[PDB]
C-alpha cells in the first residue's frame, strides 16, 4: 500500500516474513600478518608445503629453509 | 589462423607485463584503461555476436556505478599526483547529455 | 494517433530453407528453426540470459 | 638459414642517420652517404622533435627522383628509434572509401602523439595445482605453482562461482588481476600434454611461469592520441581499432579528448610525447585535403608532419592551378623547406658498396666501376637492382667475387626506362595505344 | 609544460574601452582598423540581440585573418561557444554537405541549464525491516518502513525508506558491508561493490574493492551544465538507454551520421523555449568560425544563403585568401575571394593588410619571448629583414631551429650567425621554386 | 536579460503581405514595404493555397539580387500562418548521400501536405488518496489491486486491471501524486506531489515543485489537434516501430507501394471525416541549384492530385541548367518553365529603400537622424540593400560604444569606413593583386 | 565429475580406446552421438562428425530416421605428416573482425552481413610480431611468394 499515512507491506500467514534482516560482520583489528617474525607485511597467501602465511618470495624461502 | 591470432591470452600477458624495454610500446596497452582482462578479451574476438550482446549488456551495468564514482569525489593524484586506474579511458560517461 | 499504422506487405513470404539429404545435416537446420542455443535465444527474445 | 618475416627491402642499409654532437654530418656513416645539408637540416628538426616543446611544425623534403628523400625520412624514424610514434603513409593512402580525406588525415595525425601513463598492479601468474570446496555460502582453497613456489589461497564465494564457471583443471596455467578480481586462462603446462588422447580445437601449451607468483610493480603504457579516440567512440569501439571498420569520429569527442589529456597533464598523471607524421610523396594530396592541413597544422597538439616530394611546378590535384611542388602557397609558408642535391661519381661508389655490404656481396673494383657509370649514365635506383642480379648470375657461373662480364650479361637482360623507350619506338604500332 | 603553437600568445584584441586599438596588445601587433571591427564583432556577439548576421575577413596568405578570429574567442572566453571548421570538413562520406553546415550551426549554440543534484550513499551497516505491532486484518504480519544503515568517513546514519526498496534490494545482490547509493530524486538504488575495509577477509575474492565514501551519507549539490544544440539533435537523434533489442541492435551495429529532420530541429526548439521562459535554462548565442571558406562549393554556398538568413542562426566568421578564383563546384564562374558574388553580398567584408618591416620585427619579437627563446639585436634585426624578403611565417618559424642549434652549439640566446646558418639550410617557398624552375626538366 | 531560441534575422520584421481585404497591397503594412506587384500576385496565390481544391499549381518568383524574393516568400509564410504547412527547402538541400534526388523532392512534397487529425479523449485527473496492489504468494501472476483519487471537490475508489497495475507501478505511483490517466490509451502521466500526503514521509522518494490539487469533476475530456504530413505517414508505415525515424531521418527510398498505399488511405480518412487533408506550400529557394534530372522529375510529380502549391524562388539570367550545356532562362528547362506562372519583382526607389531601412530600424530597437537615415538611403542606392541593412546594428552598437542615445551620420561614416562594400573590397583586390592567391 | 571421457571404437581392422579431453565429449553432445554411431575424430583438431549409425543396428527398428553406414573398412588410427600453406593475409582478414564464432549452429551469424573492411596499419606489426615468435620457435617457416599483376 501506499497511502495518507505512508506506505505499508503486508504478507499473510505463512508466507516467509521474506524480509530477512541483515547485520554488519565484527572482523578483528588486526588484518591478518606474513608469519616470518622480521616482516610487517599482510599476508597474500599461504605456504602449501607447511601452511604458514606469508607475503613474498623472500619470505617464502626464508620460512621453508627452516622447517 | 587462430593459434597464430596476436588474441591469444599468452600472447597478450606476454605484451602487456613481459616487456623488456624501461619504455616499450605494444598492443593490448589499453586494456589496463578499460574494464576487459585478456581471456575475456580473447573470447570477445572469438565467440562472436553472441559475446558482444553480453560484454554490452555488463558495460551498461557498469556505466551506472562508474558515473557515481566519476561525480561525486576529488581525491587529488593516486599516490600524490602520479598513476591511472582501471577504467580511466572510458569518457563517455563525462558529457553532461 | 492509435491508427497511423495502415500499410502491409501485400505478400508475406516463408524465410527460404535449405533442404539437405545427410542425418547429421538436418540436426542443423533444426537448430537453426528453434534459435540455435538457448542463450542466444534467450538473448534476442528477453534481451540479455 | 632462418628467414625472419623482415628481409632486405630498398632502404633496410640504413641503420639511422649518422651525425656528430654538433649536428655535423659524416662523409660516410650508420648507411648513409653525402647529402651533407639536407642531414643537418634532417638532424635540426630531429633534434626539435626530442626537444616536443611546439606543435604542428612541418618540414618539406623536396629534390629530384632518386636523390634520397625516403631515404632521410626512414634514417630519420631509425634515429629517432622506438618509443615516440613515427606514422609513414604513401599520400595516396588517405583517399578512403569509408571517411573523408579530413577523417583520413584527423587520424594521421592524432595517431602520431603518444601519451604516457603509469600504472600500479599486483598480478597472479602461476599453475594451478589443485582447487578444494565444500558446502556448509561456500568455503574453499586453491594451490598455485611457479618454478620458485608453491602456495595456496583460501578464495572467497564469487571466485569459486568464477573458477566453476570457468572450469579450470590441476595443471592450468592462469592469471589474475588481484585488484580486479578477473580469471584469465593462458594454457596447460607442458607437462601434462600427454594426459588426454584427443584434445579441444582451443587447447595450447605454455611453460610453467617462474620467479614471484603475485608480481607487485607499476608499468608504463604508451597508447597514442587516437586510441583514445576510437575507444570513446562507441560502446565497444577498441574492435575498431583492428577491424579498421571505423571512421567520421564525433568532433564533440576529440575536443573532450584534449581537455582530458591537458588536464591529466596538469594532475601529473599522464606526460606527453609528440610523435611525427610522415607523408611520403604528399604531391597528390587533393586540394581540400591540403586546405585542412592548414588548421591541423595550428592545434596545441598536432605532430611535426614530414611530407617529401619529387616535382616541379606542376598541376594541383583537383584544380586547374599551377604551383611550386604540386603545393597550394598557402600550405608552402606554413611549411619550411629542404632540398636535396644529385650525387658525384665519389659518392655514388660509396652507396653501391653500402647496398653490396648489405646485401653480403663481393665485386671487382672494375665491376663497381662499370656499375657506378651504368647508375650515373641511368638513375642510381637501376644500379642497386643490377647488383643483385649479378650476385644470382655470378652463382649460375659458378663464381664467388662478380665481374663485368656479369654486369654487362646484365645490363643485357634488364633494360631501364631510357633504353626500353629507345626500343619500344622501334615497334610502337605494335603497341596498343600511341 | 603545456607546449606551444602558431597562435598560443594571442589573448585579446587589446582595444581601449573607447572601442580604438592599441598598436600592439594582449599578444596582437597592427591590423589596427580590423581590430576595431573585430572589437564591433564582439559587442555583437555579446549583445544577444541578433542572428544569422555574419563577417569574412579577406586578405593575403599570413595577414592574421585566423588570428583575429580566435582573439574573437578569447574576448569572448570559454562559457561561450565558438566552433571551428575548414570548408573542407563538409565532404563527409557518411553525410551530405548541406548537413555537416547544418550540424556545426547547431554547435555554435549554447544552452547553460541548472539543476540539483541529491544523493544517498555510504556502506550498508545493516538492513532492518520495521514491523507494526498491530498487523491489518487477515495478515500475519506488516511493515511500514525498512531501516537501512548508511556509513561514511563522516559518520553513520538510520535512513528510513518505503518497503518497495526491499524489493530491489535482493535485485541487486546487497549484503551488510556493501556501499550503495540511492537517488533522492528519484528513489532508485544502486549497489558499487564490498566496502575496502574488508578486502582482506579472503586471500582472492572476485570483485574491486570499494573505497569508503567521504561527505555525509545525504549530498547535495547545484551544477551549472553545458549542452549545444547539437548535443541536443544527437541525443534525441539516436538514445542510448538499453532496455530495448531497437537500441541494443542500434548500439552493436556501427555508429553513423544521419540526417536529421527539420522536425527534430523544430521539436526541440519548441522545448528549449518552453525552459527559458521559466528561467530553466539560460542560452548562449556562440559563434560559428570556418577558415577555408572558398573550400566550400556553390551547393554549399547556396544552402548558406538560406543558413545566414535563418532567425535561429549563430554568428559566422568566415575567412579565405582568395583572389578572383573560380567557384569549387562550378566550370568557369570566377569570383571575389572564391565566393559567389549573392553570398558576399550577405556578409560584411573586413579586410586585413600586409605587414611592414617594423611590424614583422615586433610579432617575431613578441613570438620569441612565448616560444620560450632569448635573441641578440643584430638576430632579430636580420631576422626582421629576411622577413621582408620572404614572408612573415618562414621568419617566425626559424626561431625555434634557431634556438637548437644555439644550444647545440652551447649558447644561451640566438646570434646572427645561427639565423643565417638555419636560412642557408632551410629554404622558402620563393627560393625553393627557383630551383624548380632552374632544373625544370629532372621533376 | 530573457533571450527565446529565435531571434532577430533577415526577415524576422515581415510579418504578413499588408494587403486589405480588397486584395491590393499597402504601402507599408504588416513590415512589408513598397514592390506593389509581386505583393498583388503573392496575394492571389495565397488566396488560391487557402482554397485549397487545385493541386500541383505552382509560381516562380524572379528578379534581381536583394529585391525582396525571399521577402515576398516570408511574408505569405507568414500570412498563411502555422496552422498549414509550408516547407522551406534551399535548393542544395535535395543532393543526399543517403538517398537519391527523386526521394529528396517526393519527401519534400509529402512533407508540405497536412493530414489533420482531433484527437479527443477521456482523461481521469486527480490526487493520489490511497493504493493497494495484490500479489500471489507464487502462482502463474494473476495480480489485483484497487486505487483511489481526489479533487478539491470530488473523490472515488476504481477496482483496477491487469495492464493498469504494471503501468501504474513502472512509473512509482504513490499517494500524494497528482496524475492524469487517458482511459482509451490506457497511459499514465504524472503532474507532480500535492502538498499534502507528502508530510507522512521518509527518507526522499523524489525532489521536484509541488503541484496545487485539480479542481472540478475527477474526469474530465482532452482534445488535441495533430498536424501529420503524408511523409511522416509513409516513414511510420516503413517499419514497424519506426517511429525514431521521423527524428534521426535515416529512412531512405521508402517503398512506392507504401506512398500508392498511403495516397488511398488517407483519402479514405477524408470521405470518413476521421482526418481533415490540408494541402500546403513547398518553397524551393534557390530553385537554380536543381539538376536537370531533377526539374524532369518536377514535371510529373507537379501533376499528382497529392501536390503541394510549389514556389520557386531564383536570381539568375540566361544560365545554363545545372548538370548540362544548355542556356535558358532562369537556370531552368523550359519543359518545366511552360508549366509554372511567373511572379515578377522590381528594383527599389529611394522611397523604398528608406523605408525598408525604417521599419528594419524599428524591428532592430535602433534610434537614427533622418541625416543618418539620408546617408544610409545613399548607402544603399550607392551601394546593394543588404549592405545598408548590414550597417545598422554596427551603427547601433558603435553608437552604445561610445554611450550615444541615436544613431548620427558620422556613426554610420566611421561604420562605412570599418566594414567593407563588396565593391570597395573588389577594388583594393587591386593593390594586393600579386598576394592574394590564384587570380 | 568430468576429467575425461573414455570412447571405445571398432573397426573392420579392430579396436581402441581413447581418452577425450572434455571439449571433445562436449563437441560429441554437439553431434548427437551415442553409442553404435561411426565417428570420424581429428585428434590434431578436434573436429568431429557422425558418418551414420552402424549397420550391426540397422535392424533396432524396421524405419527410422537415420541413416545407417557399414562398419568402417579402414583403421582404427591413420597418421601422415601434412603441411599446411597459410598467407599473412589469411592471418590478417581471419584476426582482424570478430570471429563469426559460430560453427552455423547459432542464430546471431544470420543478421550481420559479412564485408572486406580497411584492416587496420597496427594489427599487421602485431601478426609480424607474432609469426617472427613461431618462426623463431621453429613451429612455422617462411616462403616468401610473388605477385603477379596483369594490366
Ligand atoms: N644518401 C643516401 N645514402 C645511402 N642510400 C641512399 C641515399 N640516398 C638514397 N639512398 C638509396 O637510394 C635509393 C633511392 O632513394 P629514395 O629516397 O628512395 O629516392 P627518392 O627521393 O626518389 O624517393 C634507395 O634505395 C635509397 O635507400
Ligand atoms: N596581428 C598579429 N599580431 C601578432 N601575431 C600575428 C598577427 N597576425 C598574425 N600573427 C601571427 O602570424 C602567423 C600567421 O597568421 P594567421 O592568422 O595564422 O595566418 P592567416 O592570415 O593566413 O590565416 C601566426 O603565427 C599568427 O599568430
Ligand atoms: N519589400 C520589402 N519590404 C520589407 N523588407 C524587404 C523588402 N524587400 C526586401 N526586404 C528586406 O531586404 C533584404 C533583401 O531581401 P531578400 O528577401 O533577402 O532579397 P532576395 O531574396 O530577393 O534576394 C532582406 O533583409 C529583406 O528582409
Ligand atoms: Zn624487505
Amino acid at each position: 500500500c501506499s497511502g495518507a499515512q505512508g506506505s505499508t507491506l503486508s504478507f499473510p500467514p505463512g508466507v516467509p516474513a521474506p524480509t530477512a534482516v541483515s547485520q554488519r560482520p565484527s572482523p578483528s583489528g588486526p588484518p591478518p600478518r606474513c608469519s616470518v617474525p622480521g616482516c610487517p607485511h599482510p599476508r597474500r597467501y599461504a605456504c602449501s608445503r607447511t601452511g604458514q602465511a606469508l607475503c613474498s618470495l623472500q619470505c617464502y624461502r626464508i620460512n621453508l629453509q627452516m622447517r | 589462423l587462430r593459434v597464430l591470432s596476436p588474441f591469444a591470452p599468452d600472447y597478450i600477458q606476454r605484451s602487456l607485463f613481459h616487456r623488456k624495454g624501461i619504455n616499450e610500446e605494444s598492443c593490448f596497452s589499453f586494456l589496463r584503461f578499460i574494464d576487459i582482462s585478456p581471456a575475456e578479451m580473447a573470447n570477445l574476438m572469438l565467440q562472436g555476436l553472441l559475446a558482444r550482446w553480453l560484454a554490452l549488456f555488463l558495460s551498461l551495468k557498469a556505466s551506472y556505478r562508474l558515473h557515481q564514482l566519476r561525480s561525486w569525489g576529488a581525491p587529488e593524484g593516486e599516490s600524490h599526483q602520479r598513476y591511472l586506474r582501471n577504467k580511466d579511458f572510458l569518457l563517455g560517461v563525462n558529457f553532461p547529455l | 494517433p492509435s491508427f497511423l499504422c495502415v500499410a502491409s506487405p501485400r505478400v508475406t513470404a516463408v524465410p527460404l530453407d535449405s533442404y539437405c539429404n545427410d542425418r547429421s545435416a538436418e540436426y542443423e537446420r533444426r537448430v537453426l528453426k528453434e534459435g540455435g542455443s538457448l542463450a542466444a535465444k534467450q538473448c534476442l527474445l528477453n534481451g540479455a540470459p | 638459414d632462418v628467414t625472419r618475416i623482415e628481409r632486405i627491402g630498398a632502404h633496410s642499409h640504413i641503420r639511422g642517420l649518422g651525425l656528430d654532437d654538433a649536428l655535423e654530418p659524416r662523409q660516410a656513416s650508420q648507411g648513409m652517404v653525402g647529402q651533407l645539408a639536407a642531414r643537418r637540416a634532417a638532424g635540426v628538426v630531429l633534434e626539435m622533435i626530442r626537444e616536443g616543446k611546439i606543435a604542428g611544425r612541418a618540414v618539406l623534403i623536396a629534390g629530384q627522383p632518386g636523390t634520397g628523400k625516403t631515404a632521410i625520412a626512414m634514417g630519420m624514424a631509425q634515429a629517432l628509434g622506438p618509443d615516440t610514434p613515427f606514422t609513414a603513409i604513401a599520400g595516396s593512402e588517405i583517399f578512403s572509401l569509408e571517411m573523408s580525406k579530413t577523417e583520413a588525415l584527423t587520424q594521421a595525425f592524432r595517431r602520431s602523439i603518444g601519451v604516457r601513463i603509469k600504472e600500479e598492479t599486483e598480478i597472479i601468474e602461476g599453475e594451478v595445482v589443485e582447487i578444494q570446496i565444500d558446502r556448509p555460502s561456500k568455503v574453499g582453497k586453491l594451490t598455485l605453482k611457479t618454478t620458485e613456489m608453491e602456495t595456496i589461497y583460501d578464495l572467497g564465494t564469487k571466485m569459486i562461482e568464477s573458477l566453476t564457471k570457468d572450469k579450470v583443471q590441476a595443471g592450468d596455467v592462469i592469471t589474475i588481476d588481484k585488484a580486479t578480481g578477473k580469471i584469465s586462462k593462458l594454457g596447460r603446462s607442458f607437462t601434462r600434454a600427454r594426459d588426454y588422447d584427443a584434445m579441444g580445437s582451443q587447447t595450447k601449451f605454455v611453460q610453467c611461469p617462474d620467479g614471484e607468483l603475485q608480481k607487485r610493480k607499476e608499468v608504463v603504457h604508451t597508447v597514442s592520441l587516437h586510441e583514445i579516440d576510437v575507444i570513446n567512440s562507441r560502446t565497444q569501439g577498441f574492435l575498431a581499432l583492428f577491424s579498421g571498420d571505423t571512421g567520421e569520429i564525433k568532433s564533440e569527442v576529440r575536443e573532450q579528448i584534449n581537455a582530458k589529456v591537458a588536464e591529466w597533464r596538469e594532475e601529473g598523471k599522464a606526460e606527453i610525447i609528440p610523435g611525427v607524421l610522415f607523408i611520403d610523396e604528399v604531391h597528390m594530396l587533393d586540394i581540400e585535403s591540403f586546405s585542412f592541413l592548414n588548421r591541423a597544422l595550428e592545434s596545441d597538439m598536432a605532430p611535426v608532419l614530414i611530407m617529401a616530394t619529387n616535382r616541379g611546378i606542376t598541376r594541383i590535384r583537383g584544380t586547374s592551378y599551377q604551383s611550386p611542388h604540386g603545393i597550394p602557397i598557402d600550405l608552402l609558408d606554413r611549411l619550411l623547406i629542404v632540398s636535396t642535391t644529385p650525387y658525384s661519381e665519389k659518392d655514388t661508389k660509396q652507396i653501391l658498396r653500402i647496398r653490396c655490404e648489405e646485401e653480403d656481396v663481393e665485386m671487382s673494383e672494375d665491376a663497381y666501376t662499370v656499375l657506378t657509370r651504368i647508375g650515373l649514365e641511368t638513375s642510381l635506383r637501376y644500379a642497386i637492382q643490377l647488383i643483385t642480379a649479378a650476385s644470382l648470375v655470378c652463382r649460375k657461373r659458378k663464381g664467388t667475387e662478380v665481374q663485368v662480364d656479369d654486369i654487362k650479361r646484365v645490363y643485357s637482360l634488364f633494360l631501364d626506362e631510357s633504353r626500353s623507350t629507345q626500343y619500344m619506338k622501334e615497334y610502337q604500332d605494335a603497341f596498343l595505344f600511341n | 609544460t603545456q607546449r606551444i603553437a602558431s597562435h598560443s600568445h594571442v589573448k585579446g584584441l587589446g582595444l581601449d574601452e573607447s572601442g580604438l586599438a592599441k598598436q600592439a596588445a594582449s599578444g596582437l601587433v597592427g591590423q589596427e582598423n580590423a581590430r576595431e571591427a573585430c572589437g564591433v564583432i564582439v559587442e555583437l556577439i555579446k549583445s544577444k540581440k541578433m542572428a544569422g548576421r555574419a563577417v569574412l575577413l579577406a586578405g593575403p596568405p599570413g595577414t592574421g585573418k585566423t588570428a583575429l578570429a580566435l582573439a574573437i574567442a578569447q574576448e569572448l572566453g570559454s562559457k561561450v561557444p565558438f566552433c571551428p571548421m575548414v570548408g573542407s570538413e563538409v565532404y563527409s562520406t557518411e553525410i551530405k554537405k548541406t548537413e555537416v553546415l547544418m550540424e556545426n550551426f547547431r554547435r555554435a549554440i549554447g544552452l547553460r541549464i541548472k539543476e540539483t543534484k541529491e544523493v544517498y550513499e555510504g556502506e550498508v551497516t545493516e538492513l532492518t525491516p520495521c514491523e507494526t505491532e498491530n498487523p491489518m486484518g487477515g495478515y500475519g504480519k506488516t511493515i511500514s518502513h525498512v531501516i537501512i544503515g548508511l556509513k561514511t568517513a563522516k559518520g553513520t546514519k538510520q535512513l528510513k525508506l518505503d518497503p518497495s526498496i526491499f524489493e530491489s534490494l535482493q535485485k541487486e545482490r546487497v549484503e551488510a558491508g556493501d556501499v550503495i547509493y540511492i537517488e533522492a530524486n528519484s528513489g532508485a538504488v544502486k549497489r558499487q561493490g564490498r566496502c575496502d575495509t574488508y578486502a582482506t577477509e579472503f586471500d582472492l575474492e572476485a570483485e574491486e574493492y570499494v573505497p569508503l565514501p567521504k561527505g555525509d551519507v545525504h549530498k547535495k549539490k547545484e551544477i551549472i551544465q553545458d549542452v549545444t544544440l547539437h548535443d541536443l539533435d544527437v541525443a534525441n537523434a539516436r538514445p542510448q538507454g538499453g532496455q530495448d533489442i531497437l537500441s541494443m541492435m542500434g548500439q552493436l551495429m556501427k555508429p553513423k551520421k544521419t540526417e536529421i529532420t527539420d522536425k527534430l530541429r523544430g521539436e526541440i526548439n519548441k522545448v528549449v523555449n518552453k525552459y527559458i521562459d521559466q528561467g530553466i535554462a539560460e542560452l548562449v548565442p556562440g559563434v560559428l568560425f570556418v577558415d577555408e571558406v572558398h573550400m566550400l562549393d556553390i551547393e554549399c554556398f547556396t544552402y548558406l544563403h538560406r543558413a545566414l538568413e535563418s532567425s535561429i542562426a549563430p554568428i559566422v566568421i568566415f575567412a579565405s585568401n582568395r583572389g578572383n578564383c573560380v567557384i569549387r563546384g562550378t566550370e568557369d564562374i570566377t569570383s571575389p575571394h572564391g565566393i559567389p558574388l549573392d553570398l558576399l553580398d550577405r556578409v560584411m567584408i573586413i579586410r586585413t593588410m600586409l605587414y611592414t618591416p617594423q611590424e614583422m620585427k615586433q610579432i617575431i619579437k613578441i613570438r620569441a619571448q612565448t616560444e620560450g627563446i632569448n635573441i641578440s639585436e643584430e638576430a632579430l634585426n636580420h631576422l626582421g629583414e629576411i622577413g621582408t624578403k620572404t614572408t612573415l611565417r618562414y621568419s617566425v618559424q626559424l626561431l625555434t631551429p634557431a634556438n637548437l642549434l644555439a644550444k647545440i652549439n652551447g649558447k644561451d640566446s640566438i646570434e646572427k650567425e645561427h639565423v643565417e646558418e638555419i636560412s642557408e639550410l632551410f629554404y622558402d617557398a620563393k627560393s625553393s621554386a627557383k630551383i624548380l624552375a632552374d632544373q625544370q626538366d629532372k621533376y
